[PDB]
């Protein structure tokens, strides 16, 4: 029951979900090939969470794999648990796009999508009570922008009662590796907040800072920012896998998080997150996990909370702690950053709780924050979108494949009308 | 004969029906199991339990959430053999704290199935007397789903009387966001409908269990042992012998004023841990005197500030009439705990001769003597104004409302529950009033 | 010959007489088994008084017991003397009607009340020649009040020319257990004032006032309280039981006592009573019998007979006595407390001798007395009546029931009436 | 030939008639299963008892009761074998202390069959002589049955005389609420029916036994003694052969002067202790002296207070008439002894040879002489005028009316009979006031 289906699209959602899938299967005691080797029943009964029952006891994932070349595909056929998807699932193209939002959206996309559907409406059917999906891709890239959002939006109309989570790869002004990130940012904007329930910003900026100054990583590679998103992506889907003193599902998180039904963009973060030299020097309990939580420099979407303030906040816990202590720190962070909180909802705080800690962590938190600090992305891409679209000059390779400027021009009115919702509810007393 | 069938809704009502079906099974002598190796005992378990052909002994009981989460792990646990397959009913999805969902949309499939299941179970019953309910106003199952089954109960065994022991939202502790509309959308049934309804917070009772018992941080099943000794008390009465005997009519008759004052305070004593117990006498007089402290009222208000309208006293143990009656006429004649001036005797006293029972594993210290304490009074008002403060100011702005009217419903629903607990919460305070003759 | 019916209504009323045969059984030396193992003819001479007679030897009482809730009748028939009663006399119902004076009247009261007379009924045409009933029950209760008004109303329309008496235990201002006793108690006494010929209030608070200071009990029960009043029942019917040189007949009791028709309340009392270290140092004669039982604090009911005037006294001694020492001590009484007794009345005293006296005492006596201080008691139930009424405090209980107001308006209108003879004859001269 | 019949009614009379037949048998010789084994006595038995066949003495008594108690002491006691079961009746419930319900209601079932039983031993009787009836005013039974029962002898036997020997109510001393209703209801009967009636007085009797026996407690069994003496010196003229015999019509010729004032006052003497009777000669004067003395009146009233009209003095045993001729002679020399004017000779004598009989274990001493005196005079007029106070002073509110008119008595009743007892007392107080020639 509440059966959830994922997908992976472009080379940077395609890690992030092989490293989800490391850590998931790690979890409920799966090898690559796909045998259960566990030692609780807990972790058995409710494997059809993620993994379909095969024959002989091999546990096949429920994932969908997109791309548009096949080279990330081939390197996850030959990564650690490549061997355990399904070949079936491949679902692949023959030219990744460049990085134009028209080419992955309209031309490339229209023929692949209607595959990737087959096999998503596949999967579907086989589900016996489907909850939700879960999508990875980077706003940044042609590839995954177009195909994230299409997808989303047949998906949308195929599917309207029922919860989309997408984890999106926002840009940010520092660690810019392409040209075109403004206008691919600024064009999948709109589909997101159309057409999806719950939207959580991850930063590379935030990561690799959080990389260097928290866990003192040396040479931070991708491998270790995709893991530490992994965690949170395993963290807020533990009380369906799980039990817990404090159930909180898809559906009651977005009930306790969305006020108003634009305002889905969501900041996560995670903790505990020491270092391997340090953590011998610190006593791991609750109002240390929640002091960490609420530190503005463990967050992942690369804000600054202090510029704005929170409209609601989440804490699904993991681990046997009691839950007095829980409300006591919920409520004395809520007294000291009552500023920071909004007056017209008295209790800003969701609660939830598990008894399985996850791997290696007799206690975690997961931190999902709706803030309107979130402005600040779209502030700066809106930024970046019009000092290069004043110029005309960069759009004729958009123009092609048969885009238009009223899209451009749309797509920036829709970015400038959230943000300034966000602000309106900030300001709102 | 005389038989009670109690009902456990969402994640709070069935993790207190674990705790009080252990706790009536200890007080029996019954396995979980089912079989009695184990003259009160021969009849007492008839209130609670039917004795099939093979000596099994099956709670007259149903459970129900449309999470099967905590009722899979209710099969799993301990008591699998104890209860009936039928009568652990699940659904498929939660109500995800949303009062709509949890009364219009997904209880609609399990409510006939539910009802079905009281049906059996009322018609097995010979000498039926009432219903007992358990459930938490804040979440979205334990408020719509519950309201449902409240008033399809009210249509169908309308003569019987009910009663309810609820979670309700704290002062400032609060797990959820949405708890002020699904309390508030609960009340107007819960006024409308049920006979008697005792309600309880959690952060009372976590101050009771930090003060008394000495725990550093209490937790839930410290919560549902206390709560199961409440309702055992209750129903002591009714299951064993005593000098002066209560039965639910009874009570309800003393206790309930007005038809809708009807809203009693729970406290229970001597709450003591196992080192101060041998230290203190814990006598007649001085566990009547510690009902009546503000610390041990189970709900985060201040007798003090209301006016006491009756209190019914269910001593347990060794107790006899005229150390309570002296206890009574002390209490009368302090001054701090004021009586209304138009109920010249607010005490109604019942005995019995069980003592209570401790579970395995406990806090509470065994005791020979014990008291459950009821009272109906004007306090409970500055709850119910504290979450009407919050509902207020969380529904001026029209925060979370685009969740409630997607799964049928409209705000004329949320601007009259307001209205009935603005009328109620008037009531409540007219009565207080001295007579002008 | 002579024979009296025996009927328990409630709890208290069932309790009592359990208490009662208990006693009486131990005075004509039955066993609980029901045979004879006396020492005298005395015993067996009037035997037929309270007992019929089966075919071995075994007597059976002439008692019928009555209650709603079959837990007292669970613990009667368990109780010492369970054995004795007769299995048909047990009539029960299947809820314990709450503390309702409209549920035992009304709904409740009126399935059982036939079978209830239809046992009666059964009894009385058993008997050789019928004198009178008596009945048991407490006025605070529900079950108790309205059920033995109803009892006592119908057997007054089929046997009326017979006399019929009363032990009632009143409510107290002090040992109230109940709320709703003023409207049980003010809705019971309209109908006891009416159709009865005698009734003989009883107070806890003056029963637990006697265990303390006289007999200096350190934790009384309701079982020692059961005992003196069993022990006043037995005293008042020892003339038609046992030979005496001057025998009361309960008729002629009622006209020596009852001057005009609604003044038959009366309040009893009991000589000697002394704690087991008193004993020894007491003397044990007539005048201090009379002392005793002229004493004020020796009174069955909270209540001075020093506020009013005695209207009527008799006195059933029992033993072996010269009745000129009775005599003599007796008009010394009257002399040396002349203010307390009405004028209209030369010899306000009557007086009976019973040669058995009970269980190896040397001697005793019963005290009876019709008094003006008797209506303090109404007036403080009407005073806690009024108190309830003006707001309307659990009414909607007995509407339910059936109930209309205009009938407690009635019964507190002839509670003010009865009080108000009482203080007239008071203030007469 | 020359026998009576005698009555009792009521408990006292009941019990009177117990201490006499004792008496009298002892006098005869009767062993108490009836049987004589052993010259006066070979014809005294006549008048009391009548013989059979087989040797057995039968009382000619009726013994009649509404209430089974002492008729059945009587059937278990030392004398069940003296009585004819027949002579025994039995009611079936007292009156309560009620004339009306001894007269009207409960009354006529047993009136019929003591009427029977009466004609019957007439029928056995030849030369029947006088008509003994033994009662109490106080009671209920008593008051109206004898009532009855007078009312209706008199229209049986007219032509034959009545005596009667009834307890009054004492001043002070009481027993009963309702005394003076059924006493002042039944004068009238009495007046109008009774050849002769003799007062007694409880107090004067406790008093007596006090001064001239020393118990310091007596019971009704000595006051019943002394009435049995009193009865026997009385029957003793016809029992016994005398030097001047007095027959029952001849004494009331003498002591009757007019129709209405037939009340006279009964004395004995010497009644003396074992312990005294030693030390004094008691001689005939000294007894004769004795006897007029106030405090040895069996009805508590001073006789100095009233005049003498006439007196019969009765001795038995060794007497002389030289000794009572100047015996008399003195008494009348004295002034306290104040003799009406109209009436010259006032004194009727009469002697007996026999000398009294003791019973075995009593307290009156043996005596080989003793005297009984019957004198009218009008101190009655005293305790009369009392007992019409305490009557008037309650019947003034209606005190007890109400169940004397439940049985069917009238409230007029009252009132004739308070003024039938005024004219009586008028007659009394205006026969002796004076006279002129
Ligand atoms: N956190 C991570 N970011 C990544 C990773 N790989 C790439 N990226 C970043 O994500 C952004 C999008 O790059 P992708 O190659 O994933 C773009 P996509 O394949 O969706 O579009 P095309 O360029 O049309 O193929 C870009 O800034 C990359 O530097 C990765 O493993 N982890
Ligand atoms: N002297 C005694 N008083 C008693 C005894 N049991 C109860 N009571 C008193 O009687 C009063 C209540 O009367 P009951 O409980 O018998 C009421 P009843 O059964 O007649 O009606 P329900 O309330 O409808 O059952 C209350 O004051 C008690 O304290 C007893 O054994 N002795
Ligand atoms: N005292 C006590 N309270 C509990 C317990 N479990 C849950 N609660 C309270 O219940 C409230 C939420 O309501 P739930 O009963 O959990 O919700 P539900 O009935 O399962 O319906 P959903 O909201 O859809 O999950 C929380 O605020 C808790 O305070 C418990 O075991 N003991
Ligand atoms: N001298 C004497 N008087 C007695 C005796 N017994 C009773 N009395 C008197 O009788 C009075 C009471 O009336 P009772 O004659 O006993 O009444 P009753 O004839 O039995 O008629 P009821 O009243 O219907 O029972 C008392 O005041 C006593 O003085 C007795 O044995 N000797
Ligand atoms: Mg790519
Ligand atoms: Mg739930
Ligand atoms: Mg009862
Ligand atoms: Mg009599």
């Amino acid at each position: 029951m509440r059966e959830i289906v994922h997908i992976q699209a472009g080379q940077c959602g395609n890690q992030i979900g092989a490293k989800f899938w490391e850590v998931i299967s790690d979890e409920h005691g799966i090898d690559p090939t796909g045998t259960y080797h566990g030692d609780s029943d807990l972790q058995l009964d409710r494997i059809s969470v993620y993994y379909n029952e095969a024959t002989g006891g091999k546990y096949v994932p429920r994932a969908i794999l997109v791309d548009l070349e096949p080279g990330t595909m081939d390197s996850v056929r030959s990564g650690p648990f490549g061997q355990i998807f399904r070949p079936d699932n491949f679902v692949f193209g023959q030219s990744g796009a460049g990085n134009n939002w028209a080419k992955g959206h309209y031309t490339e996309g229209a023929e692949l999508v209607d595959s990737v559907l087959d096999v998503v409406r596949k999967e579907a059917e086989s589900c016996d009570c489907l909850q939700g999906f879960q999508l990875t891709h980077s706003l940044g890239g042609g590839t995954g922008s177009g195909m994230g959002t299409l997808l989303i939006s047949k998906i949308r109309e195929e599917y309207p009662d029922r919860i989309m989570n997408t984890f999106s790869v926002v840009p940010s002004p520092k660690v810019s590796d392409t040209v075109v990130e403004p206008y691919n940012a600024t064009l999948s904007v709109h589909q997101l907040v159309e057409n999806t329930d719950e939207t959580y910003c991850i930063d590379n900026e935030a990561l690799y800072d959080i990389c260097f100054r928290t866990l003192k990583l040396t040479t931070p590679t991708y491998g270790d920012l995709n893991h530490l998103v992994s965690a949170t992506m395993s963290g807020v889907t533990t009380c369906l896998r799980f039990p817990g003193q404090l159930n909180a599902d898809l559906r009651k998180l977005a009930v306790n998080m969305v006020p108003f039904p634009r305002l889905h963009f969501f900041m996560p973060g995670f903790a505990p997150l020491t270092s391997r030299g340090s953590q011998q020097y610190r006593a791991l309990t609750v109002p240390e996990l929640t002091q960490q939580v609420f530190d503005a420099k463990n967050m992942m979407a690369a804000c600054d909370p202090r510029h704005g303030r929170y409209l609601t906040v989440a804490a699904v816990f993991r681990g046997r702690m009691s839950m007095k202590e829980v409300d006591e720190q919920m409520l004395n962070v809520q007294n000291k950053n009552s500023s920071y909180f909004v007056e017209w909802i008295p209790n800003n705080v969701k609660t939830a709780v598990c008894d399985i800690p996850p791997r290696g962590l007799k206690m975690a938190v997961t931190f999902i924050g709706n803030s309107t600090a979130i402005q600040e992305l779209f502030k700066r891409i809106s930024e970046q979108f019009t000092a290069m679209f004043r110029r005309k000059a960069f759009l004729h390779w958009y123009t092609g494949e048969g885009m238009d400027e009223m899209e451009f021009t749309e797509a920036e009115s829709n970015m400038n009308d959230l943000v300034s919702e966000y602000q309106q509810y900030q300001d709102a007393t | 004969m005389r038989e009670c069938i109690s009902i456990h809704v969402g994640q709070a009502g069935v993790q207190i029906g674990n705790a009080c079906w252990e706790l009536y099974c200890l007080e029996h002598g019954i396995q979980p199991d089912g079989q009695m190796p184990s003259g009160g005992g021969d009849d007492s378990f008839n209130t609670f339990f039917s004795e099939t052909g093979a000596g099994k002994h099956v709670p007259r009981a149903v459970f129900v959430d449309l999470e099967p989460t905590v009722i899979d792990e209710v099969r799993t646990g301990t008591y699998r053999q104890l209860f009936h397959p039928e009568q652990l009913i699940t659904g498929k999805e939660d109500a995800a704290n949303n009062y709509a969902r949890g009364h219009y949309t997904i209880g609609k499939e399990i409510i006939d199935l539910v009802l079905d299941r009281i049906r059996k179970l009322a018609d097995q019953c010979t000498g039926l007397q009432g219903f007992l309910v358990f459930h938490s106003f804040g979440g979205g199952t334990g408020s719509g789903f519950t309201s449902l089954l409240m008033e399809r109960l009210s249509v169908d065994y309308g003569k019987k009387s009910k009663l309810e022991f609820s979670i309700y939202p704290a002062p400032q502790v609060s797990t959820a966001v949405v708890e002020p509309y699904n309390s508030i959308l609960t009340t107007h049934t819960t006024l409308e409908h049920s006979d008697c309804a005792f309600m309880v917070d959690n952060e009372a009772i976590y101050d009771i269990c930090r003060r008394n018992l000495d725990i550093e941080r209490p937790t839930y099943t410290n919560l549902n042992r206390l709560i199961s000794q409440i309702v055992s008390s209750i129903t002591a009465s009714l299951r064993f012998d005593g000098a002066l005997n209560v039965d639910l009519t009874e009570f309800q008759t003393n206790l309930v004023p007005y038809p809708r004052i009807h809203f009693p305070l729970a406290t229970y004593a001597p709450v003591i841990s196992a080192e101060k117990a041998y230290h203190e006498q814990l006598s007649v007089a001085e566990i009547t005197n510690a009902c009546f402290e503000p610390a041990n009222q189970m709900v985060k208000c201040d007798p003090r500030h209301g006016k006491y309208m009756a209190c019914c006293l269910l001593y347990r143990g060794d107790v006899v009439p005229k150390d309570v009656n002296a206890a009574i006429a002390t209490i009368k004649t302090k001054r701090s705990i004021q009586f209304v001036d138009w109920c010249p005797t607010g005490f109604k006293v019942g005995i019995n001769y069980q003592p209570p029972t401790v579970v395995p594993g406990g806090d509470l210290a065994k005791v020979q003597r014990a008291v459950c304490m009821l009272s109906n009074t004007t306090a409970i008002a500055e709850a119910w104004a504290r979450l009407d403060h919050k509902f207020d100011l969380m529904y001026a702005k029209r925060a979370f409302v685009h969740w409630y009217v997607g799964e049928g419903m409209e705000e004329g629903e949320f601007s009259e529950a307001r209205e009935d607990m603005a009328a109620l919460e008037k009531d409540y305070e007219e009565v207080g009033v001295d007579s002008v003759e």
